[PDB]
DNA sequence: AACGGCGCCCGAACAGGGACTG
DNA sequence: CAGTCCCTGTTCGGGCGCCG
C-alpha cells in the first residue's frame, strides 16, 4: 500500500559488481538459516544468473551479542547513489549530540523490511550465499524491501521516522535523536537510571508499530584528545636533542611558530649520541616556549560539510594506539589514542578492527560521517581476519599503506 | 510450433544501441562437414534447433572438436563477436570443488548428464540472435540455415544460465533427501549417502528419474557405480584419494613452450606431492618472449627438475576430511622464499599438500614470508573446510613475540604451535633502542647528481674518523645506503650510525634478510657481524650535529 | 579456431611519495 | 611552488595447469 520511492544510480555509474569472498561454516550456516526465514516473509527472492551484479554478504555478532546478524558490504553501493541519500532526501546531523552526557545507540534496521523497495533498484541488491567446498553454486538472492546497510534506507523511511518519534520528542524535548545507516543515536543529559529508564520508553514506541533490546551506551563528554606532548628530562643527551629537533621540526608543519634555532646550537660538532649536553639559558626559553605552542590551538581548523574524513592509525606498541582526523593534511579535527582494548598484547588484528569502529563511532556522532582510513597494516592481512573480529552493522571505506616510524610524533 | 520444455527459461537481454551476430563462415575440411550435418539433423527433430529462412539477417561461423576420450564430436559456435555484444552475467560457479573437503561416504555415485547445454531452453526472444548456416557441401550446396532453442556451446552465457537452472531441478529432491550430498559442478553429479549399497541404488535411481521430467537424461555410459570413481581429475577410493597419473614431458631440448607445460603439472601436483619446487624452471622464463625457443636448463633448474621426478615416483595419497577431528597445518623452509605445507588431521595422513614461494617486495624477510604463507593457507582452508587449521611453524614463540610487538605495521599469526624442524626461522640481527655508550658514532651522508649520475658516500665520526668515496652512475638513495655500509665497513663490533635518509632507514628498519639489491644484502651481511647497531634518523639541511658536517662532504 | 571457473608465475602499465632542480 | 627522478607498490592480462 506504500508506494516505491524512485531510485536511481548517479549518471555515468553502473550497479556494483564485487566478488563474493570465502566465508566460514558457522557463517554460512548462519546466512542459509536467515535467507531462508528473510525469503518466506517475501523480504528477499532468489535470482539467477541474467542479474549482473552483485555485492558481499557474510554475518557479525554485536559486542555481548550471541545472535548473528547478516551484514552486506553496500559500501560500493552506497557511493554509486551518493547524489540520493546526501543531496534529495538528507538528514541533518544535529551538532549537539556530541554535548550530551550518555548518547545510546539503538539498532531500528528491521523496520526498514516493512517499506517496499524500488522495482527497477531492486537489481542492485543482489548478493550471492558460496558453499563450502563449492559443492553448489552460489545461490543468489535479491531484496525486495529495504536493505539494511544501504545509505537509502534511512533516508527513504526518514519520513516515517519522523511521524513514529514525534510523541517521544514532544515528551521530552531535550532529548536529541540521530538516525544513521541502521542505527539510532539518542542522547541526553539526564543521569544513568533516567536516562536508561527513557530509552526503554523509546523501545515501546517502537514496538508499538530482532536487536532492539540491545543498547550500546556513549559518553562523548568524556572523550579526550592526545595532543603533541614533548619530553621532560633532568639530562638531555645529543641523541634526545637529535630526537627532540626531528619532532619539532616535523610538528612545524602544524604549528608554525615552533623554532629549533638554539636547540640546534646545542649539537654543534660531531658529538657522541650518549655525551651529556646541559641545555642553555635560551635552549631553556626556546623549549619552554615550543611547550606552550603545542597547548595553544591549530589556526583556521574547522569542519567543512562538503570534505571527506581521513582517519590515521599509528600501532605504538603495547597495546598503544594513537588517531587522527582530519580532512586537510595537518588540519586535524581531532587526534587521540586507546589503549588496553580488546586483544591486547595478542592480536594487532583485533584492536586495529576494534579501534576503527571506535573512531568511526566518534565521528558519526561529531560530524555524521564515516571517514576512510589509513590502515597500518598489508592489505592481504587485514582481508584475512577483520571480518572475523567485526562488530558493526556498517563498513567504513580503508586504505592500505606503509610508514615507518622515523619519529615518534603522536606518542613519545 | 515447438514443444516447450519443463525447464523455465532464462531472460536474456543484448547491450542496447546493438544488434546480432554478422560474421561469414570458416572454410573447414569435409571431415567436419559430414560430423554436423548429421547433428543439426538429429537436433532439428529432437526440437533442439528449428530452420529459420532470409527472416533472420544473422548469421555466425561454427567448428567442431573431438570429443575427449570418445568418438562423438562436440559441435561449438564462435560466438566471440555475440559476447561483445551480449548482457553480463554474474557468474555463479565461485570455486572448484576438492576431493580433501569430502567427507567420509559409505555409498558414492558419480552421474553425469548427457548433452547438458542442449537440454536448457533458451530465452524465446532471444533465439533469433543465434544464425548459423550449414553448407552440406563444401561448394555446390548453399545450406539450410538453422537457429537455436536450447544453450549453444561457445557462448558465455550458457554455463551461468546450466548451473543455475540444474540447482532449481536439484532443490526439490534435496529437501526431499537432506542427509544425501549431492556435489554439483556443471553436469556432473556426485552423490553420496550412508546408505546401504541397496538403498543407496534406490534413491540414485529416484534422482534419475526426477531429472528425466525436465529433460535430464543420466545414461549409463558414464554412469560409475563401483569405485576408484574419477571425479574433478582425481581417483577417488573408499578410505582415500589420489590425483589421476600426472605425466612429465621428458625431451632432449628443452624450448619455453614445454618448460610452462611443466611448471603447470608441476603446481597441479604439489596439492598432493610433497616438496614440489619450481623456482629454477619458473626462473627460465624471464625475459625471453618467443615460445618457440630453445631454453638450456641450468643446473639449478636440473637438480630441481630432477628432485621433482623423484618425488612422483612413489605413489602418495590424500585422505578424506572427519569434522569430529582438528585440522592442522605444518609449514617447512625450503630455502630462497620457497615454502612447503601439509594439511592434515592424523599424523601422517595428509588431506592436501602446497607451496609458497611468492617473492613480493624488493626487501622482505623469512618472518614476512611465514606470515604470507599462513596466510594463504588460512585463506585456501576456508573454501575447503569452512575453518581455520591450527598451525604448527617452525619459528620460536620469542622470536614471533618480538618480531609483531616491535613491528610497525599491525601483523597477526592464528593459533599455532612451535615445532622444532630445522632451518628455523629466525630473526637475523636487531637494531637497537637507544644509543651505545662507548660506541663510535658515525654520521653518513651521500650526495649524487642527477644529470652526470655521479656522486659520493661517506662519514664522519666523533673520533675524527672520517672517508669520502666517490661513485659513478649512482642515485641520492644509492649513495645513502652506500654510506651507512662504508660506517658498518669502517665500525667496530658496536656503532651508532646516523643518517637523514628515510629511504636507507625505512628498509633497515624491516630487518630484511633478502634483497633484490646487491647492496642491501652486504649491509644485511655486515649487520649480522654487528653485535650492537643503533641507527638513529635527523632532518636533512638543519644543521644538526654531525649531519651538516658530512653534508659539506659528499655535496 | 569456442565458453565459464580456480590456481601459479610472468611482464607491462599505472599509481604515489620523498627529494632534487628550474 | 611545478616537474622531473627514483623507488616501490598494486593491478591486469596472458602463459600454463586443471575442471566441465
Ligand atoms: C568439456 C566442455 C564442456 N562444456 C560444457 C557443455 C556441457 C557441459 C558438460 O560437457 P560434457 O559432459 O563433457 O558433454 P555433454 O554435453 O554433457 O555430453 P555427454 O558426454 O555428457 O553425454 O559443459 C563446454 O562448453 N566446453 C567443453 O569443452
Ligand atoms: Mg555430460
Ligand atoms: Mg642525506
Amino acid at each position: 500500500p506504500i508506494e516505491t520511492v524512485p531510485v536511481k544510480l548517479k549518471p555515468g555509474m553502473d550497479g556494483p559488481k564485487v566478488k563474493q569472498w570465502p566465508l566460514t561454516e558457522e557463517k554460512i550456516k548462519a546466512l542459509v538459516e536467515i535467507c531462508t526465514e528473510m525469503e518466506k516473509e517475501g523480504k528477499i527472492s532468489k535470482i539467477g544468473p541474467e542479474n549482473p551484479y552483485n555485492t558481499p554478504v557474510f554475518a557479525i555478532k554485536k559486542k555481548d551479542s550471541t545472535k548473528w546478524r547478516k551484514l552486506v558490504d553496500f559500501r560500493e553501493l552506497n557511493k554509486r547513489t551518493q547524489d540520493f541519500w546526501e543531496v534529495q532526501l538528507g538528514i541533518p546531523h544535529p551538532a549537539g549530540l556530541k554535548k550530551k552526557k550518555s548518547v545510546t545507540v539503538l539498532d531500528v534496521g528491521d523496520a526498514y523490511f516493512s517499506v517496499p523497495l524500488d522495482e527497477d533498484f531492486r537489481k542492485y541488491t543482489a548478493f550471492t550465499i558460496p558453499s563450502i567446498n563449492n559443492e553448489t553454486p552460489g545461490i543468489r538472492y535479491q531484496y525486495n524491501v529495504l536493505p539494511q546497510g544501504w545509505k537509502g534506507s534511512p533516508a527513504i523511511f526518514q519520513s516515517s521516522m519522523t511521524k513514529i518519534l514525534e510523541p517521544f520528542k514532544k515528551q521530552n524535548p531535550d532529548i536529541v535523536i540521530y538516525q544513521y545507516m541502521d542505527d539510532l543515536y539518542v542522547g541526553s543529559d539526564l543521569e544513568i537510571g533516567q536516562h536508561r529508564t527513557k530509552i526503554e520508553e523509546l523501545r515501546q514506541h517502537l514496538l508499538r508499530w530482532p536487536f532492539l533490546w540491545m543498547g550500546y551506551e556513549l559518553h562523548p563528554d568524556k572523550w579526550t584528545v592526545q595532543p603533541i606532548v614533548l619530553p621532560e628530562k633532568d639530562s638531555w643527551t645529543v641523541n634526545d636533542i637529535q630526537k627532540l629537533v626531528g619532532k619539532l621540526n616535523w610538528a612545524s608543519q602544524i604549528y608554525p611558530g615552533i623554532k629549533v634555532r638554539q636547540l640546534s646550537k646545542l649539537l654543534r660538532g660531531t658529538k657522541a649520541l650518549t655525551e651529556v649536553i646541559p641545555l642553555t639559558e635560551e635552549a631553556e626559553l626556546e623549549l619552554a616556549e615550543n611547550r606552550e605552542i603545542l597547548k595553544e590551538p591549530v589556526h583556521g581548523v574547522y569542519y567543512d560539510p562538503s570534505k571527506d574524513l581521513i582517519a590515521e592509525i599509528q600501532k605504538q606498541g603495547q597495546g598503544q594506539w594513537t588517531y587522527q582526523i582530519y580532512q586537510e593534511p595537518f588540519k586535524n579535527l581531532k587526534t587521540g589514542k586507546y589503549a588496553r582494548m580488546r586483544g591486547a598484547h595478542t592480536n594487532d588484528v583485533k584492536q586495529l578492527t576494534e579501534a576503527v569502529q571506535k573512531i568511526t563511532t566518534e565521528s558519526i556522532v561529531i560530524w555524521g560521517k564515516t571517514p576512510k582510513f589509513k590502515l597500518p597494516i598489508q592489505k592481504e592481512t587485514w582481508e584475512t581476519w577483520w571480518t572475523e573480529y567485526w562488530q558493526a552493522t556498517w563498513i567504513p571505506e580503508w586504505e592500505f599503506v606503509n610508514t615507518p616510524p622515523l619519529v615518534k610524533l603522536w606518542y613519545q | 510450433m515447438v514443444p516447450i520444455s519443463p525447464i523455465e527459461t532464462v531472460p536474456v537481454k543484448l547491450k542496447p544501441g546493438m544488434d546480432g551476430p554478422k560474421v561469414k563462415q570458416w572454410p573447414l575440411t569435409e571431415e567436419k562437414i559430414k560430423a554436423l550435418v548429421e547433428i543439426c539433423t538429429e537436433m532439428e527433430k529432437e526440437g533442439k534447433i528449428s530452420k529459420i529462412g532470409p527472416e533472420n539477417p544473422y548469421n555466425t561461423p561454427v567448428f567442431a572438436c573431438k570429443k575427449k576420450d570418445s568418438t562423438k564430436w562436440r559441435k561449438l559456435v564462435d560466438f566471440r563477436e555475440l559476447n561483445k555484444r551480449t548482457q553480463d552475467f554474474w557468474e555463479v560457479q565461485l570455486g572448484i570443488p576438492h576431493p580433501a573437503g569430502l567427507k567420509k561416504k559409505k555409498s558414492v555415485t558419480v552421474l553425469d548428464v548427457g548433452d547438458a547445454y542442449f537440454s536448457v531452453p533458451l530465452d524465446e526472444d532471444f533465439r533469433k540472435y543465434t544464425a548459423f548456416t550449414i553448407p552440406s557441401i563444401n561448394n555446390e550446396t548453399p545450406g539450410i540455415r538453422y537457429q537455436y532453442n536450447v544453450l549453444p556451446q561457445g557462448w558465455k552465457g550458457s554455463p551461468a544460465i546450466f548451473q543455475s537452472s540444474m540447482t532449481k531441478i536439484l532443490e526439490p529432491f534435496k529437501k526431499q533427501n537432506p542427509d544425501i550430498v549431492i556435489y554439483q559442478y556443471m553436469d556432473d553429479l556426485y552423490v553420496g549417502s550412508d546408505l546401504e549399497i541397496g538403498q543407496h541404488r534406490t534413491k540414485i535411481e529416484e534422482l534419475r528419474q526426477h531429472l528425466l521430467r525436465w529433460g535430464l537424461t543420466t545414461p549409463d555410459k558414464k554412469h560409475q557405480k563401483e569405485p576408484p570413481f574419477l571425479w574433478m581429475g582425481y581417483e577417488l577410493h573408499p578410505d582415500k584419494w589420489t590425483v589421476q597419473p600426472i605425466v612429465l614431458p621428458e625431451k632432449d631440448s628443452w624450448t619455453v613452450n614445454d618448460i610452462q607445460k611443466l611448471v603447470g603439472k608441476l603446481n597441479w601436483a604439489s596439492q598432493i606431492y610433497p616438496g614440489i619446487k619450481v623456482r629454477q624452471l619458473s626462473k627460465l622464463l624471464r625475459g625471453t618472449k618467443a615460445l618457440t625457443e630453445v631454453i638450456p636448463l641450468t643446473e639449478e633448474a636440473e637438480l630441481e627438475l630432477a628432485e621433482n621426478r623423484e618425488i612422483l615416483k612413489e605413489p602418495v595419497h590424500g585422505v578424506y576430511y572427519d569434522p569430529s577431528k582438528d585440522l592442522i597445518a605444518e609449514i617447512q623452509k625450503q630455502g630462497q622464499g620457497q615454502w612447503t605445507y601439509q594439511i592434515y588431521q592424523e599424523p601422517f595422513k595428509n588431506l592436501k599438500t602446497g607451496k609458497y614461494a611468492r617473492m613480493r617486495g624488493a626487501h622482505t624477510n623469512d618472518v614476512k614470508q611465514l606470515t604470507e604463507a599462513v596466510q594463504k593457507i588460512t585463506t585456501e582452508s576456508i573454501v575447503i573446510w569452512g575453518k581455520t587449521p591450527k598451525f604448527k611453524l617452525p619459528i620460536q614463540k620469542e622470536t614471533w613475540e618480538t618480531w609483531w610487538t616491535e613491528y610497525w605495521q599491525a601483523t597477526w599469526i592464528p593459533e599455532w604451535e612451535f615445532v622444532n624442524t630445522p632451518p628455523l626461522v629466525k630473526l637475523w640481527y636487531q637494531l637497537e633502542k637507544e644509543p651505545i655508550v662507548g660506541a663510535e658514532t658515525f654520521y653518513v651522508d651521500g650526495a649524487a647528481n642527477r644529470e652526470t649520475k655521479l656522486g659520493k658516500a661517506g662519514y664522519v665520526t666523533n673520533k675524527g674518523r672520517q672517508k669520502v668515496v666517490p661513485l659513478t652512475n649512482t642515485t641520492n638513495q644509492k649513495t645513502e645506503l652506500q654510506a651507512i655500509y662504508l660506517a658498518l665497513q669502517d665500525s667496530g663490533l658496536e656503532v651508532n650510525i646516523v643518517t637523514d635518509s628515510q629511504y636507507a632507514l625505512g628498509i633497515i628498519q624491516a630487518q630484511p634478510d633478502k634483497s633484490e639489491s646487491e647492496l642491501v644484502n652486504q649491509i644485511i651481511e655486515q649487520l649480522i657481524k654487528k653485535e650492537k647497531v643503533y641507527l638513529a634518523w635527523v632532518p636533512a639541511h638543519k644543521g644538526i650535529g654531525g649531519n651538516e658536517q658530512v653534508d659539506k662532504l659528499v655535496s
